[PDB]
């Protein structure tokens, strides 16, 4: 499963491509999409435009018919895949106007984490890097499987373990270890609070 | 490809019924290379000398034998018995009063081919679980 | 060139201002090989699978939170909080009576090139720093 | 050929004539490779930086000075004393109680060769000695 | 010292052979000989046939008269050398009736361990392996020396250490350590039970 | 900077020549000197003869007129810098004496710590080695940096690190770090002894 992000220009028009790799005939509930300006909070619900698929190669083109100054920002291609559960993360690339314009894309920015030379695009909370960006190669995400969890856009390997509350400390699952929060740990049906180590329960007894 | 692993303590890790501990092998910072894993064991692939380890976090609200072993333990079909490697003995504990106190070992044992080691708490019950970065279980060829 | 690093304590250990223990990496028995430092963390210089360590020799003139926690932790790009590797909970302590507790950890976990590990002791008041043979954190990949 | 090498607890481990721990070399899990011994010692054949360890299972019938030293230590033609390496003090414990406490460390430490590594347990006495998988004392080159 | 197992077939007869190889003149008090279904058991007084030598290549040869249905079973060459104190434990081969018969010798046998692709025969309670059986060689044997012992059919390479009982925390040796047995912890003259680690006593106080 | 060792000899005398290499005119307070039988105890103050220099080769010329016994001995060529504060030490050769006499110059001297097939002259107390000696050069000593120490005649390559007095365990440095003494630690203004580690307080109370 490959992404890339291409941006063609004829005269007053600039066109820009996202382009998706996929199994033939397992793209049904499969989507691509563009951000302009998302922190990482890139989604269809965010996109600028999007194209669901139905059933190797796919594409989005969204074409910029005038330059203007509005239309100035930073840029990124997604794909979403509903029967693999993986994001797609393409490199960020910015337009930028001042009268002239020119595109572009070490002090990766905040929604990036460096990989040698290059940054790669962060994976969305409780989604962990399957691959790492290429050059032209954009951040493939699986989802955390269960019994783990990410809490923040990181560029994490692997999903950090759920905690499991002690039932001989009298302690419970106050919240439940969902793929974007650990769990959390409050006094069994009919214990109390001895000690408390952060805003939580250490141990209790009844 | 020097063979090493770490395992960590898991929901099933307190089988309780004279089994030894078992631990995860994929999940967070738990890693295999070059060693397989079967019923609590890590399985030697590649014969020769391993450097080994294991801390068990132990804690509770009180004591209920206060005398704890600690120990990792070779499996074989040389030899019909377990075979102790490294052990140590505790004793950390009214029951007011709660505790904690980590149980850390390691040395360097000869493994053949296909010969097995696991970790076992003697009473299994004063294990406290946590996340699986308070007991762990894994090994080296040194 | 295996890497591999042995640091020991110092008088700026002890910032006690939620900063991760300080360390000694040139005088006596401190070194570095292939591992850089900066501000109490150990530096990877070639990526792979490390076994890491830490003692901390603990004690006092009596008891000031019992539960003391000592660990060693990653600090990487790739999440913004601190990622818990290996810890141990103790709680070794009227306050007429002077007590000494060594921690001792270790373990093999997986550093991708340019993330860090430090140390924490959760009380640093209870770090007793007396020649620095007491206290240390070191690694070398296997 | 890696040096290595793991010695276990024996009769004749308590000289407690202010000489160091002596050690088994050979008998069941003990062994020397690319290591010498001599007089409690491991004597480094190959110089360069070596993973050393130790764990000493201590315990008895209550209490006889609480604060007890378990250390490693070099002996070199270089220096005229002993120099600490690795230490650990513990204080475990009316005497109507029986206790167990078991004392692990170990650390990266260059050698040179011909350069000697010993176990010291400051009061002897504590040593609990049962089959010699409770207390050992080796090191492998890293 | 090498042993081997050949089986030779003239008509209605058949020769079962255990070669024998030990240095010259050292042979006084030494034994070859054949066992049939021997679970490890093998020994002159369970053999069927032996060969005590008085004094390079010694033989040992139980020729078998007729094909019949009891003479089916599992057997094996084994020799014992006296000055030495050396066993040696040929491999396990099998007779087997239908009409017919055949000779025959991964789920190494209960008497065997796995050394390679190979099985090997375990040595007896009290002895080492010094050697591992080869292709056409046997597995060979040597008495654990004092301090050490092994308490059953082994195929260890070193034998266990023996446990020394700590007569500071008021314990003495109950039974001594045999090369087939592990010694045994009881109370010192005048002392009692403390506490006990399993069916004998941990500490004694006097 | 280098140190060699050379003994010229002409009908009845016989010279010993120690030869020094410095900076050109960083030598005011530099000193070349010998001496006969010194266990590491050589020092100007312990000299036979010395050159205090007055500001690159320089040399030490100290000649016998007549072989005689009283002249047999030890000797040792060693070099002092002030503006460095660096110490050389120089091979140590021997004179003996039987009729005639022979000059010489593995089972190393209480003063010299082996260094692959050489030994080599150790260092002063509160001197690490910043040069191991040469088969011709000699052993090149630096003084500790402050915070540690070396208590005695050494071939260490690095110095002691000095032991810090906790002041929460009611300690102070009762001696403080030399660079040939390590510190020592008693109890603190107005506090008194709980236990004791050897001859020295190991924790106070007030
Ligand atoms: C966290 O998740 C666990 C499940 O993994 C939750 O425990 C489960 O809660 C459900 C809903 O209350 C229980 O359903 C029950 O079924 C019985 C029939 O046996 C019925 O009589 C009850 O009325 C109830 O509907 C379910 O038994 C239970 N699962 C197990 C295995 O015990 C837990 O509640 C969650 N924690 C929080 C705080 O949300
Ligand atoms: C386990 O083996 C040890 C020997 O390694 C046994 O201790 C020994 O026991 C013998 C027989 O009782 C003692 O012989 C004695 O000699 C003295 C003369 O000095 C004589 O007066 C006594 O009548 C007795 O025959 C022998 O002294 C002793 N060995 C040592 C070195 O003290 C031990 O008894 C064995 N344990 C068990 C429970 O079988
Ligand atoms: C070990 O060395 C330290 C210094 O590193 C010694 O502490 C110092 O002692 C000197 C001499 O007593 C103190 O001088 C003082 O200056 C004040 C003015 O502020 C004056 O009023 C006093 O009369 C006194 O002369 C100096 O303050 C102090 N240094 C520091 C930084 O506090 C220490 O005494 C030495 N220990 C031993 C046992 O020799
Ligand atoms: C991303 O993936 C696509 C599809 O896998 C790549 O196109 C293939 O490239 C390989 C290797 O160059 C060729 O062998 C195949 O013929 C291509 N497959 C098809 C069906 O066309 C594409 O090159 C990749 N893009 C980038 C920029 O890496
Ligand atoms: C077992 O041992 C015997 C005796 O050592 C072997 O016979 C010897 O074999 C070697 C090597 O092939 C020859 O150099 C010698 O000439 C033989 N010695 C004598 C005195 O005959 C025999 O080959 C071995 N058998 C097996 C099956 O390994
Ligand atoms: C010790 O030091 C002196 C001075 O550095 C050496 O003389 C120099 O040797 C180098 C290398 O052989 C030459 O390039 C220089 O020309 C010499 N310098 C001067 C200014 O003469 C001397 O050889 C050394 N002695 C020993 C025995 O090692």
């Amino acid at each position: 499963i490959n992404i890339t992000s291409s941006a063609s220009q004829e005269g007053t028009r600039l066109n820009l491509i996202c382009t998706v790799w996929h199994k033939k005939e397992e793209a049904e509930g499969f989507v691509v999409f563009l951000c302009k300006d998302r922190s990482g909070d890139c989604s269809p619900e965010t996109s600028l435009k999007q194209l669901r698929l139905k059933r190797i190669s796919s594409q989005l083109m969204f074409t910029i018919s005038q330059v203007t100054p509005l239309h100035s920002g930073t840029y990124q291609c997604c794909a979403r895949s509903q029967k693999s559960g993986i994001r797609l993360q393409g490199h960020f690339f910015s337009i930028l106007f001042t009268g002239n314009y020119t595109v572009t894309g070490p002090s990766c920015k905040e929604d990036e984490y460096p990989v040698g030379s290059e940054c790669c695009p962060k994976c969305s909370p409780g989604y962990r890097v399957k691959e790492a960006c290429g050059e032209l190669t954009g951040t493939v995400c699986e989802p955390c499987p269960p019994g783990t969890y990410i809490a923040h856009l990181n560029g994490l390997s692997k999903c950090l373990q759920c905690q499991m509350c002690d039932p001989a400390m009298g302690l419970r699952a106050s919240r439940n270890c969902s793929r974007t929060e650990n769990a959390v740990c409050g006094c069994s049906p009919g214990h109390f609070c001895i000690v408390q180590d952060g805003d939580h329960c250490a141990a209790c007894r009844a | 490809v020097n063979p090493a692993a770490h395992l960590t303590g898991a929901n099933s890790s307190l089988t309780g019924s004279g089994g030894p501990l078992l631990w995860e092998t994929q999940l967070g910072l738990a890693f295999l290379r070059g060693l397989s894993y079967h019923d609590g064991a890590l399985v030697v692939t590649k014969a020769g000398y391993y450097y080994i380890y294991s801390k068990v976090q132990l804690g509770g609200v009180g004591c209920p034998a206060s005398t704890i072993t600690h120990g990792l333990y070779k499996r074989t079909p040389r030899y019909p018995e377990e075979l102790e490697l490294l052990v140590s003995q505790q004793s950390p504990c009214s029951s007011s009063r709660v505790w904690w106190d980590s149980s850390f070992l390691g040395g360097v044992v000869h493994l053949e081919a296909g010969e097995e080691v696991v970790v076992r708490v003697l009473d299994e019950r004063l294990v406290r679980l946590r996340d699986g970065t308070r007991s762990y279980f894994g090994a080296f060829m040194v």
